[PDB]
RNA sequence: ACGGAAACGCUUUCUAGCUCGCUAUAAUUACCCA
């Protein structure tokens, strides 16, 4: 029978997170690249793009054979978890990342935080000259929460690779962590925490008391 | 008093009403009025430019009423902001915010007030 | 490999040519030119425009002929070779005609792999979109940039292109972020961006090297000069010139 | 690696004040043993209020009230029988010359200037107030940053030109700054036992007097070794402050000529190693460029407490005797007068 | 095969640091310079950005020959440990120098600490006329350590480039001890120690025994 | 009312090739978060199929708790989906059919 | 009391409300009040201010406290200042501060009180 | 006995890479008021 898996956890950020959005001509003195924002309540937000997009580099640096020349050439483990543009079984695979809208609005306010982004003002200097050039970059402050959640689809077509996925998800989690998912990180942004981790069988009929062990 | 149609003329016009360097001729008609003074008044307005597109107008009237106290400060220390914002009428454009519309309208006023200052020497 | 890899098709077709023959002799005279003779010389004239010439415009050119004749231009092909086709076609079409008989066409960029009923109806849509411009008007690619021929050719393929071609191959620093945000200031466009633009492009001034000044001073005044202009013939035209700017430079 | 470190050693003849801003006012220390007890007043009104007696300290805070032994917050504590004193801030003993009348007027001092302090709480002096004693050897004694350094007929002879030292970013060139390339730290912050508060004695030319001042600065005790690095990273800023043993010795040399003498040599000291002008209490003379501010300086002053003719009031102090230091008699130091020896490490 | 090490260090100040903030609201006769702290625990922290724009310059006075004009013209030591933005193969740079947290603040409370930033008064005396021109700069203070998580990739590109790029990063760090992580550093405000030295590997199979003997050097 | 510009919001996003690691932006029109669209769906009970309605009635309910578990939309393994209905409830139009042992069944 | 939308303007009117010197007619229109007795009150509340964004007020009001008896004692030495703290209702908006965003606006207050000074002289 | 019946504009895709909030700057001057 058909089955989904749903992930709940929560994102806490530290080293405040940058996901950009629009590279738009902004104002003389505004804030020169800002994070992305949700439209109607103007929080931030971490789109499931670019969980699904850094998740996807990650676990190809760890589970592939060979170096992959272009995510078409990924492997037969990861694309069945995040979908193949060109095998004909491996088209739209198995996960459906969504978005994270900064669950505790009232933890932050509870605290004296007056916005939930801060302006970073920053600059670089040049080597010849030592002239400096200031930027006014926007990030997602440090304590936030995101309510992150994956649906995983069970088709029958596997039908033993199930617990196999989870040391890839759990690892890709895992990876996310160390590296920094999102914007400047070299620059030390972004830096996830995956808590909470919780898997709810949301429909179908499949058993998850021997998953949320592996996931501890 | 300023609207949608017209804050970035007077703001076109307001710097060539300021006066400028007359004498001291090593590149003249340079103005009294230094960048540096107007890039810090324009500090305020860029940081409620930003915050006015989230937070509502009813949580930034703290500091809607210090760029009131930063104008008239900042004109009182030297004659050349003095000299800006009585050519410019910025504090009787504070006089007008009331809410987020007329704030960004000023916020960009105060915006095409330093492009215009720097477009002309 | 420079150039977007898009192929264009333009439909033609010459504006009012049944009203340019039956009456079309009736103005000079007083009515004593409007013969058979006239009408059955000006039908061989039509006729071998565009049954004969239309070969020798299209001679080194990478394109293909779809139909031709009567009044009618279908040609696909690469679009570098599909605007500088029509053109040619009318630049010769004008002297053909003595700058009588208005053409008007409708080209449309297009990826590869598209099909072709898809392509020739938003074609030609764009050429009845240029048909009611005013008459005389080419369309490119999109129901915006609707320009008059006379206001096309001069102003935005040969005056406004080549300056802007001039000054961004005689230099290194200014690369396709400053021809992008320029599209962006041009594109939007309220009063507030006029503001904005001076100062882009004054910060761009002081940014450049002492070599490279006046050259952008030249370049600046230049773009500032017709972005501020209040006729709206002129800031229109910058953006397809640089849209044809940044066609021919894509890796 | 162009980072030739130094070490500089710093003795101080005369006391020594810097910073902070703050000052005490008249009712904010303790004077009932020989030392001052300067509390913190917010633990020291939180700490009264249950006393209930807030009102009538209001009273007193506004009580114009003559006999000055009985303003100074003393008495307050004696008559209303407040003797706890366990409140925050922190004691210094006290100099022992600070009031000049031997008839009573014990602890009858009245507004004390703060030393400069980190948040820990322990006094120290930071390497941005020594260096401007390194920047000004510097400017006098180069005579091509001296010339033009003026008016350039703006206003009322305003101010220095701030670029004759070629500083900048400079668009277009290379990067010099030659001061960027002159590194000073901060020094070990030493203890509270070398505080004792001079108070300041202006002594003039031309009436020969040493009139007192309402100003008693919380500076430095003489004979206090401190510490300091200073590392320079360009070979041309590594000279300069190789050469500051001449240089302090000639601006010594063209600072006693030219202000020194006119006044009496028994207040003045004698060096004993390189001589600088540490802050708050050295004169005008030693913060400026000397022989180009003549008709400058005193421009500034049509008030009541002008400049008197030219070259002003010097600036002696009283702490107690060292070493001998002071040369003379009834202990006049100069207020900022130290020495310094540098070798490269 | 890929590894993800990490270096754990603590950023001792020495007579604290100033890295500059951003608000055009803060008063008139209080601190106009801010530092940069964190916006929720209102803790100074350093930006990774500063660390590693001190780092990469001055490493770059050391390991390019020649002189680079422009960042993206490093000397390939420097180009594949930071980031190029130009070379193909150097666009990411396996290096994340994450920012540090103010961690002993606990300890500075058993100090006598009033704030966890002091405020320093410096009025620029000006050399004619004698005026002055006083700002009030903030800055963390002086026994204040700070957290610093540095985590390094190992791909299959990394021949012998391990333990060559580590007579790199220390030699970096080494410098950092000689240099200020700006501020004004001129004027004190820079001078850091780094402390407990503990390389680790969070992903993957590396063996750090032959790693955690030059941390040590 | 809730404060917006548009009814559609612009997502910037890209490609970033393994080896190049080189970006490839995009601009993505998606509808904005919580907007709330009209949905009918006839169902006719016609005459052959009376036995079976309510068979069809735990078909179509259940193909909707899909939609709210699955994306409904295109480019949905990205976000860009989680669809949720409410309200859902079935009135009947032209016909003489009690839906009141329907109704606690979707609710 | 003193609110958002009013403290700036009962700041401006508190300036022109004091008086001037009615003698001595040289530059007239010049205040009892000067520069240094105005900035050694605002130097009281500018530490306090910025002592308010990070720590909490309950942690904070003993200062609070002390520096009622701190304005009490500026006003109770020159009379140009005494003057002062009731043209302002000082005194009276000092009783009234009781949370964080009334601290930040008496302390704001203040520096509007210096601003109108250095606008006016 | 509806140019109609059946048909997801769908799959893949990190707004990313690089970049010191930096540069200069003694909390100092004047010495007096009743
Ligand atoms: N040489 C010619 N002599 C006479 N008639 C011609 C000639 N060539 C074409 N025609 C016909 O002239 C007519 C013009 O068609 P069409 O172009 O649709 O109308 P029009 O006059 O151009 N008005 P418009 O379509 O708005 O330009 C067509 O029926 C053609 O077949
Ligand atoms: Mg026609
Ligand atoms: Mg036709």
């Amino acid at each position: 029978t058909f089955a989904k898996i749903k992930f709940s956890a929560q994102i806490r950020l530290e080293t405040g997170l940058h996901i950009g959005g629009s590279d738009a001509f902004a104002a003389i003195g505004a804030i020169n690249s800002p994070v992305i924002k949700d439209p109607i309540t103007n929080l931030p937000i971490i789109p499931g793009s670019s969980l699904k997009g850094k998740m996807r580099t990650l676990l190809a640096k760890v589970y592939n054979e060979k170096v992959a020349e272009k995510p078409s050439d990924d492997s037969d483990i990861l694309s069945r978890l995040f979908g193949n543009s060109k095998d004909k079984r491996f088209k739209m695979g198995r996960l459906i990342f969504r978005d994270a809208f900064l669950s505790n609005a009232d933890e932050l306010d509870s605290l004296g935080v007056r916005s939930y982004t801060e302006v970073k003002f920053e600059n670089t200097i040049d080597r010849i000259t030592a002239e400096a050039n200031p930027r006014q970059i926007e990030r997602a402050i440090r304590n936030s929460t995101f309510d992150f959640e994956l649906i995983y689809e069970i088709t029958d077509e596997n039908e033993n690779q199930v617990e196999e996925d989870f040391k890839v998800i759990r690892d890709g989690l895992k990876l996310l962590e160390l590296d920094y998912l999102g914007g400047s990180g070299s620059r030390g942004y972004g830096k996830v925490a995956f808590e909470n981790l919780k898997a709810t069988t949301v429909f179908g009929n499949y058993d998850v008391k021997t998953l949320n062990e592996l996931l501890t | 008093i300023l609207t949608d149609e017209n804050y970035v003329d007077i703001a076109e016009k307001a710097i060539l009403k300021l006066e400028r360097n007359t004498r001291n001729r090593k590149n003249p008609d340079a103005f009294f009025l230094t960048t540096s003074k107007l890039r810090n008044l324009l500090s305020l307005t860029s940081t409620l430019f930003d915050e006015s597109k989230v937070k509502e107008y009813d949580a930034l009237l703290d500091r809607i009423a210090y760029l009131r106290v930063q104008f008239v400060y900042q004109a009182g220390r030297e004659i050349a902001v003095k000299d800006l914002i009585e050519k410019a009428q910025i504090l009787e454009a504070l006089k007008e915010i009331k809410d987020r519309e007329t704030l960004q309208r000023f916020c960009r006023y105060m915006e095409a007030l330093v492009a215009y200052f720097k477009f002309y020497g | 490999g420079l150039g977007i890899k898009r192929l264009a098709v333009v439909r033609l077709d010459v504006d009012d040519l049944g009203a340019a023959f039956m009456a079309g002799f009736s103005q000079q005279g007083n009515g004593q030119y409007s013969t058979l003779s006239r009408s059955a010389t000006f039908s061989r004239s039509m006729s071998l425009f565009f049954k004969v010439y239309i070969n020798q415009f299209a001679s080194d050119k990478k394109l293909s002929i779809i139909y031709a004749g009567g009044d009618d231009v279908f040609a696909i092909g690469s679009w570098q070779d599909i605007i500088a086709f029509t053109v040619e076609l009318r630049e010769n079409f004008i002297k053909w005609t003595n700058g009588k008989l208005t053409l008007s066409a409708g080209i449309g960029l297009f990826a590869d792999k598209t099909p072709i009923s898809l392509m020739a109806h938003q074609t030609g849509e764009l050429e009845e979109a240029a048909k009611g411009n005013e008459k005389d008007s080419i369309s490119l690619f999109s129901s915006d940039y609707t320009f008059k021929f006379d206001r096309f050719i001069t102003n935005v393929y040969d005056d406004k292109l080549e300056q802007i071609r001039y000054f961004f191959n005689h230099q290194d620093e200014r690369g396709k972020n400053f021809i992008y945000k320029l599209i962006e200031l041009l594109r939007n466009h309220d009063r507030m961006n006029m503001a904005r633009l001076a100062y882009y492009l004054t910060r761009l001034e002081e940014l450049t090297r002492e070599t490279d000044r006046d050259k952008f001073k030249t370049f600046k005044n230049l773009f500032y000069s017709w972005y501020t202009n209040k006729n709206d013939k002129d800031r229109k035209e910058a953006e397809l010139a640089l849209l044809l700017y940044i066609y021919e430079i894509r890796k | 690696n162009d980072y030739r470190t130094f070490k500089l050693s710093l003795l101080t003849l005369a006391p020594i004040h810097i910073g902070n801003g703050e000052k005490y006012t008249s009712r904010e220390f303790i004077y009932e043993n020989k030392k001052f007890y300067f509390p913190d007043m917010g633990k020291f009104y939180n700490k009264m209020v249950e006393k209930r007696l807030a009102e009538k300290f209001e009273a007193f805070l506004i009580q114009t009230r003559p006999n000055a032994r009985n303003n100074r917050l003393i008495s307050f504590l004696n008559d209303n029988r407040i003797a706890e004193r366990s409140f925050g801030g922190y004691s210094i003993s006290e100099t022992g010359l600070e009031s000049d009348k031997n008839p009573n007027s014990a602890g009858a001092i009245n507004e004390v200037n703060k030393f400069i302090r980190d948040a820990f709480g322990n006094p120290y002096i930071p390497g941005s107030s020594l260096k401007g004693a390194i920047r000004t050897i510097l400017m006098n004694t180069t005579p091509k940053w001296n010339n033009e350094n003026a008016v350039n007929d703006f206003g009322r002879f305003p101010k220095e030109n701030k670029n004759l030292i070629p500083w900048g970013p400079k668009k277009g060139k290379e990067y010099d700054d030659l001061f960027n390339a002159i590194r000073v730290s901060d020094s070990k912050p030493f203890d509270n036992k070398s505080l004792i508060l001079v108070q300041k004695w202006d002594y003039s030319a031309k009436t020969n007097k040493a009139k007192p001042l309402p100003l008693y600065r919380e500076s430095i005790s003489p004979l206090t070794k401190i510490e300091f690095e200073i590392t320079t990273t360009t070979d041309e800023a590594g000279r300069l402050i190789e050469e500051l043993g001449k240089r302090a010795q000639a601006f010594y040399k063209d600072y006693k000529a030219f202000f020194l003498s006119e006044f009496p040599d028994d207040k003045i000291q004698a060096n004993l190693q390189y001589p600088i002008y540490l802050g708050a209490g050295s004169g005008a003379w030693t913060k400026t460029l000397f022989k180009q501010a003549d008709g400058i300086l005193q421009r500034r002053y049509s008030r009541m407490k002008t400049k008197m003719v030219k070259k002003g009031v010097l600036k002696l102090t009283k702490a107690p005797l060292k070493t001998s230091l002071v040369k003379n008699h009834e202990s006049f130091y100069e207020m900022g007068k130290a020495n310094f020896m540098i070798k490269e490490i």
